[PDB]
RNA sequence: CUGCACGCGCGCUACACUGACUGGCUCAGCGUGUGCCUACCCUACGCCGGCAGGCGCGGGUAACCCGUUGAACCCCAUUCGU
């Protein structure tokens, strides 16, 4: 409610995010021409840094 | 320096998103505006605006 | 015949190995300690006149349980419940200066070691003898 | 081990001012003394050495003036600092317990101390109000017509 | 000859005034302890100033005249024992003679902050 | 129920040590209205019966200790 | 003006200085997560953070 | 905005022995954590204090660390007895 009035009532908002996660023992150079496949706005994709 | 927690990074650029979604609604009312839709990289990013009259902005 | 700690009853292991650090007089007891009241959410003194005896067979006990415990670890297993008077009651944690002793009184005791990383753990000769009076007093409920 | 019950024992004592039941065992019979609480009890009578499972008409005079001389004056016997009353006293700078009509004596000195130099404290302690900051606009009626 | 019946921590006030702030920390209670041991600050400064010259320009054997202060967080410290504060209670300045018992206390103590209410008859409310 | 006392006198020891191992179901409540005494004894006298060997224990439970007559046959 | 003693009361810890990042309330807002919006100005944008209520 | 001769509304703690103390012994789930403005986050371990707490040394932007979240009730013994 935007004034204190009403019968106390309440909205229950959520945001489930999702997580997963692929090892590769991969070359560093061709990780890019894995990641120029998708577009897709939607998702977050990053890349461990090499030292490991 | 240092990012921010994942909980923390997805209301942040859900947040980004709301507030220009309603600064090109104040902005290009007059031209209908019906909507953007983003593309954040680690590069160039793009931000695609499906406004109806294109000649006028 | 193989008898561990962990198949005897344990209420009455520890009151066994309390007199067992009791009539082994090395334990290195503090001096306050009768004005103790032992983690502020109680109100008496123990109504023991030994309780740093079977504090001391109590935290030995556990800490064979739970290798790799701090003083922090050991009032969470030992605090309790507090009552606000008038406010509702809530979890305590326990009192640290009785608990940071009373591992140092077993270090000291050649029961209780520090680990590669935090906590404690014990020593071979801590174990050695809590399993020979396991089986002492898995042979008191026999005898 | 009182498998009857002794010659003598007493039906009052009488320690201080005040006196104190004989069938209260002794670790709540002296909780009777005004400034000796359930808690001050206990450490005077460990230092005391008495059986703690004893009532308090089965004590010899001799056990209760050791104990009436430890709840006196309590730091020679290795009673420490923040256990008492009168901690740092707004006179005279000592550590002690008031266990007494000088309980209720250094109770009102305070009292008329605030009344003297007229601190907010003390006009609320002249009125019948709550004094430590409570409220009063629903409560504490009947301390009041 | 000249003898009354005072001490305030087992310390008199002949041998306050001549006293470090650090030894008054010890003295004082835990509140004002941390208060002292925290700074003071400019304006807590500045009004001991005034009333350090107001005992000087006090006409002999006469108390002195008032400063008038809207600060009532400060500690009455020994030094200005004897003086004539008037103290803010949200619309006047209250006149208060600092004498040597309140020598622990805030200002605030001495300046009522409401009118104590007295009486009256119920209206309409109350069923 | 109220002025109950503490620490036997003989007119109730000399009763306790005759008939109180007669009867079936002895426990410290049953001696406290049968018996003036007020309990505390009637955990500590019933105590001593049972290290003397009068009666007989069953429970020993740290809320209800429940003791009876000794078999006599 | 004066410039030592404008705007010297430090605005810091407490609700002088907490906001709503929208248009500038300080009552009932919503510090967790970062989003530092009031009550109110959260459910108009909730569809557009990416919260859903429940489906 | 808390001022109190009073009235009323949501609550919290109780009036006890189906308990209260003291000591033992033993099990959780949801979730949250260092910030653009923004100063302040969650804390293990080690040592000082009797407690509140105080310093050292780390870890964690988190199924990685707090944490195998040793939660209370309850359980088992002790004391108290209308
Ligand atoms: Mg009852």
């Amino acid at each position: 409610t935007p004034c204190g009035e009403g019968s106390k009532t309440w909205d229950r908002f959520q945001m489930r995010i999702h997580k997963r996660l692929i090892d590769l023992h991969s070359p560093s150079e061709i990780v890019k021409q894995i990641t120029s496949i998708s577009i897709e706005p939607g998702v977050e994709v990053e890349v461990t840094i090499a030292d490991a | 320096a240092v990012q921010i927690s994942k909980k923390r990074k997805f209301v942040a650029d859900g947040i980004f998103k709301a507030e220009l979604n309603e600064f090109l609604t104040r902005e290009l009312a007059e031209d209908g505006y019906s909507g953007v839709e983003v593309r954040v990289t680690p590069t160039r990013t793009e931000i695609i605006i499906l406004a109806t009259r294109t000649q006028n902005v | 015949p193989g008898v561990t700690v962990k198949d005897v009853n344990q209420q009455e292991f520890v009151r066994a190995l309390a007199a067992f650090l009791k009539k082994s007089g090395k334990l290195k007891v503090p001096e306050w300690v009768d004005t103790v009241k032992l983690a502020k959410h109680k109100e008496l003194a123990p109504y023991d006149e030994n309780w740093f005896y079977t504090r001391a067979a109590s935290t030995a006990r556990h800490l064979y349980l739970r290798g790799g415990a701090g003083v922090g670890s050991m009032t969470k297993i030992y605090g309790g419940r507090q009552r606000n008077g008038v406010m509702p009651s809530h979890f305590s944690r326990g009192s640290k200066s009785v608990a940071r002793r009373v591992l140092q009184a077993l270090e000291g005791l050649k029961m209780v070691e520090k680990d590669q990383d935090g906590g404690r753990k014990l020593t071979p000769q801590g174990q050695r003898d809590l399993d020979r009076i396991a089986g002492q007093v898995a042979a008191a409920n026999k005898k | 081990m009182s498998l009857v019950i002794p010659e003598k024992f007493q039906h009052i004592l009488r320690v201080l001012n005040t006196n104190i039941d004989g069938r209260r065992k002794i670790a709540f019979a002296i909780t009777a003394i005004k400034g000796v609480g359930r808690r001050y009890a206990h450490v005077v009578l460990r230092k005391a050495d008495i059986d703690l499972t004893k009532r308090a008409g089965e004590l010899t005079e001799d056990e209760v003036e050791r104990v009436i001389t430890i709840m006196q004056n309590p730091r020679q016997y290795k009673i420490p600092d923040w256990f008492l009353n009168r901690q740092k006293d707004v006179k005279d700078g000592k550590y002690s317990q008031v266990l007494a009509n000088g309980l209720d004596n250094k109770l009102r000195e305070d009292l008329e101390r605030l009344k003297k130099i007229r601190a907010h404290r003390g006009l609320r302690h002249f009125w019948g109000l709550r004094v430590r900051g409570q409220h009063t606009k629903t409560t504490g009626r009947r301390g009041r017509t | 000859r000249t003898f009354r019946k005072f001490t305030y921590r087992g310390v008199d006030l002949d041998q306050l005034l001549d006293m470090s702030y650090e030894q008054l920390m010890q003295l004082y209670s835990a509140r004002q302890r941390r208060r002292l041991n925290r700074g003071l600050r400019r304006k807590q400064h500045s009004l001991l100033k005034r009333l350090r010259k107001a005992k000087k320009e006090a006409p002999p054997m006469e108390k002195p005249e008032v400063v008038k202060t809207h600060l009532r967080d400060m500690i009455i410290l020994p030094e200005m024992v004897g003086s004539m504060v008037g103290v803010y209670n949200g619309k006047t300045f209250n006149q208060v003679e600092i004498k040597p018992e309140m020598i622990g206390h805030y200002l605030g103590e001495f300046s009522i902050t409401y009118k104590p209410v007295k009486h009256g008859r119920p209206g309409i409310g109350a069923t | 129920k109220l002025n109950n006392l503490v620490l036997f006198d003989k007119a109730t020891y000399d009763k306790l040590c005759k008939e109180v191992p007669n009867y079936k179901l002895i426990t410290p409540a049953v001696v406290s209205e049968r018996l003036k005494i007020r309990g505390s004894l009637a955990r500590a006298a019933l105590q001593e019966l049972l290290s003397k060997g009068l009666i007989k224990l069953v429970s020993k439970h740290r809320a209800q200790v429940i003791y009876t007559r000794n078999t006599k046959g | 003006g004066h410039q030592q003693l404008y705007w010297s009361h430090p605005r810091k810890f407490g609700q002088g200085s907490r906001s709503c990042r929208v248009c500038s309330n300080r009552h009932g807002l919503i510090r967790k997560y970062g989003l530092n919006m009031c009550r109110q100005c959260f459910r108009q944008y909730a569809k557009d953070i990416g919260f859903i209520k429940l489906d």
